[PDB]
RNA sequence: UUACUAAGUCUCAUGUACUACAU
RNA sequence: GUGUAGUAUCUGUUCUUUUCAGUGUAACAACUGAAAUGACCUCGAGGCUC
């Protein structure tokens, strides 16, 4: 009773706390408060995820519905097994192939995706339209135009995008300082395919670990 | 903080937080907005967590 | 920092959206809802950039701009004093409760009519509270229109409390 | 139960439907799109269409598919009084005939003259000010005005019983009188 | 231009699996 | 293609004494105890009300 009505405010708490916005209002019946903010606001600790305080059993998820069953490793659907047995509603195989696989193909493989040091899986979460995204920021570039939105945007081959006449006025992306297109800072006659324009940069080692060489170990 | 409002959730209330009146009564308050001031109840003590800003 | 985008198709998807945006600015990040009633795209989105430098830039240039599937895109960027007043004339116009007003302060917006019981009520709105405070000391318990008026406080209980005063300042401030 | 009615899939890229809602997904079972969720059997099918349950889900779906000769009149001013208390009358008199036969179109001339008491806070020269005016005013003719120092003077407490026709305000009905076929206005 | 969250408890029915146990 | 006992899981349905205090809870929830009756005012809300 006393000790319940005994607690500090959770702004009070706040001052102690030199990064104060993880403290949050359940923190005030923290039975040691001011540990506690100190212990959460630490430099590296990551905080408890927040599916506790849900009955839910931390997965009821609707988006559970739709996640695709599974996706072979592009590297082990090479081994071909995917024909030879249909998972989906005998098939020899070679050794050498196999272990090539794994060790001559992939051993400098590793997963696309993975995670960070406090990276923490919520249950609406997915990961494979983030491992899509930063694989999409990776190979999408300003200047250029895939034929589908081409496409969809209607715009013929040889043609420049309708933006480029209202940048003709406003001037080059306040983003994009490096940018050159056809037609207006950049060469016409280089202009070829989806590429209408591409940065130029301006900017213009061994890590003492180079290996040299590279040499896994053989089966046979 | 709010016109000594009343709320009848306290899901509802979390979401006040990320509001346009609550942010229009911080930063015209002189309490500037986002995620700093988000446990706010009364007006008085983030203001002198605005003094510690 | 953040665009609202609308008139999409919604066979645009979140690579389009993406790949179309990053032709203008950096995105840093987009929304873009999928409707649980429709299993589809409600055809608007959310673009966040880095700073309203490349949003607003983005604005201008995109405005009226990109055609998809034939139809246009369309970019658009995303506390006051109250006064109840009652037993009003018949013959108190709004505009007159305007003119009335103006005098001891700035009025943020019109005043309302309405009528409880029979009974002619009204809201104004001040900018200041001590404009307010203003109004009311001239103006309560007055005869206007050969009727007598009173002027307090609407309820939100009522205005005029002591943290109102001080947020009040604030707001003007 | 199923009342013979064929549901397609979902993945068949949409013959009218009854409901065009409950569909099947590329599993077996039966969904309702907007509701989000999955029916066994088309009991259960039914069960849902008539929960409240789904029929709010249809609201809200179907509110995002909403989403002057300037003449100068002549005054008779005189001290009044009766019981009990003093007031004050004034007699304004009128045309004879004299200029009113040029213009008779039924063009507010059934109107009587008005009365308001204005506060001298607002003046052409805005000089000085701090009293009131009894004015009275008449289409053709100019406005007149009579300065009231006395903070209040014959202001009646409910004179008549109450009768609700407020021709312009209660002043005017309460105490004024338009002897229009001699023109002559009298106001106390 | 709609800036992304709803079911819970009870009651009485329906849907579907299952666990010991016997011919 | 059956019967005995028993279990889990959907879905439908529906909101249990208005309040106070204690336990309880991260806060809820839940649990534990009691009970106002009368009068009045403005638009279910409100009372330094009696």
């Amino acid at each position: 009773k006393r000790r319940k009505t005994e607690k500090p405010s959770l702004s009070q708490l706040k001052s102690q706390v030199p990064y104060p916005q993880i403290i949050e209002w359940y923190d005030c019946d923290a039975r040691y408060p001011g540990l506690l903010a100190s212990i959460k606001c630490t430099k590296n600790v990551i905080p408890v995820p927040s599916h506790w305080q849900s009955k839910k059993e931390y997965l009821s998820g609707r988006s559970l519905l739709g996640k695709r069953p599974f996706e072979l490793p592009d590297i082990i659907k090479k081994t071909n097994i995917e024909q030879m047995r249909s998972t989906l509603p005998a098939l020899d195989l070679d050794y050498k192939k196999l272990h090539d696989v794994f060790f001559k193909i992939g051993a400098n493989w590793k997963p696309d995706h993975l995670l960070c040091f406090g990276d923490v899986y919520y249950e609406n979460r997915n990961l494979f339209e983030e491992t899509n995204w930063k694989r999409m920021v990776d190979h999408k570039r300003p200047g250029r135009i895939s034929q589908e939105l081409r496409a969809i945007m209607n715009l013929p081959e040889g043609q420049l995008p309708p933006w480029c006449m209202k940048m003709k006025d406003i001037g080059l992306p306040t983003g994009y300082p490096d940018l050159k297109i056809a037609g207006l800072n950049w060469d016409i006659t280089n202009l070829k395919g989806d590429v209408y324009g591409k940065i130029i940069p301006n900017h213009h080692r061994n890590y003492f670990g180079a290996l040299i060489s590279f040499e896994t170990p053989e089966f046979e | 903080i709010c016109s000594n409002k009343v709320y009848n959730g306290r899901r509802t209330f979390e979401r006040h937080f990320n509001e346009e009146r609550h942010i229009y009564h911080l930063r015209c308050l002189g309490i500037e907005p986002s995620s700093v001031f988000k446990g706010i109840t009364k007006i008085k003590e983030a203001q002198e967590l605005w003094k510690n800003m | 920092n953040t665009v609202y985008v609308g008139n999409i198709d919604p066979r645009i998807t979140k690579e389009q959206l993406y790949e179309l945006f990053i032709q203008i600015n950096p995105v840093l990040r987009i929304k873009y809802p999928k409707d649980k009633v429709l299993q589809a795209y409600q055809g608007y989105a959310f673009i966040e950039f880095y700073n309203q430098g490349d949003a607003q830039y983005a604005i201008k240039i995109m405005n009226n701009t990109v055609r998809l599937y034939d139809r246009l895109i369309k970019v658009r960027q995303v506390p006051i004093a109250k006064l109840f007043i009652k037993n009003l004339a018949d013959s108190i116009d709004s505009d007159q409760l305007v003119k009335i007003f103006n005098k001891f302060g700035k009025l943020i917006r019109e005043p309302e009519i309405f009528y409880l019981s029979k009974l002619k009520c009204a809201y104004v709105y001040f900018e200041d509270f001590e404009k307010a405070d203003l109004a009311i000391k001239s103006l309560n318990n007055q005869l206007v229109a050969n009727n007598r008026i009173t002027v307090d406080y609407a309820f939100k209980n009522g205005k005029g409390n002591a943290k109102y005063g001080d947020d009040v300042d604030r707001l003007l401030n | 139960l199923s009342k013979g009615e064929n549901v397609p899939y979902t993945f068949q890229d949409e013959q009218v439907r009854s409901n065009p809602y409950i569909y099947k997904n590329h599993s077996g079972k039966l969904v309702c799109k907007l509701c989000n969720t999955m029916h066994m059997s088309w009991s259960s099918v039914e069960r849902h269409l008539g929960g409240k349950k789904h029929g709010l889900n249809v609201l809200r779906r179907g509110i995002s598919i909403e989403k002057x000769x300037x003449x100068x009149x002549x005054x008779x001013x005189x001290x009044x009084x009766x019981x009990g208390s003093v007031g004050l009358a004034i007699q304004v008199n009128y045309s004879s005939e004299v200029k009113e036969n040029s213009v008779d179109s039924d063009d507010k001339a059934k109107v009587p003259p008005l009365i308001r008491i204005v506060s001298g806070l607002e003046l052409s020269d805005t000089k000085q000010k701090g009293k009131k005016f009894l004015v009275i005013a008449y289409e053709p003719f100019e406005n007149i005005a009579i300065e009231l120092p006395p903070n209040e003077i014959l202001f009646s407490e409910n004179n008549d019983m109450d009768n609700n026709n407020d021709g312009v305000d209660e002043l005017n009905k309460k105490c004024t009188f338009w002897d229009a076929i001699s023109k002559l206005y009298y106001v106390q």
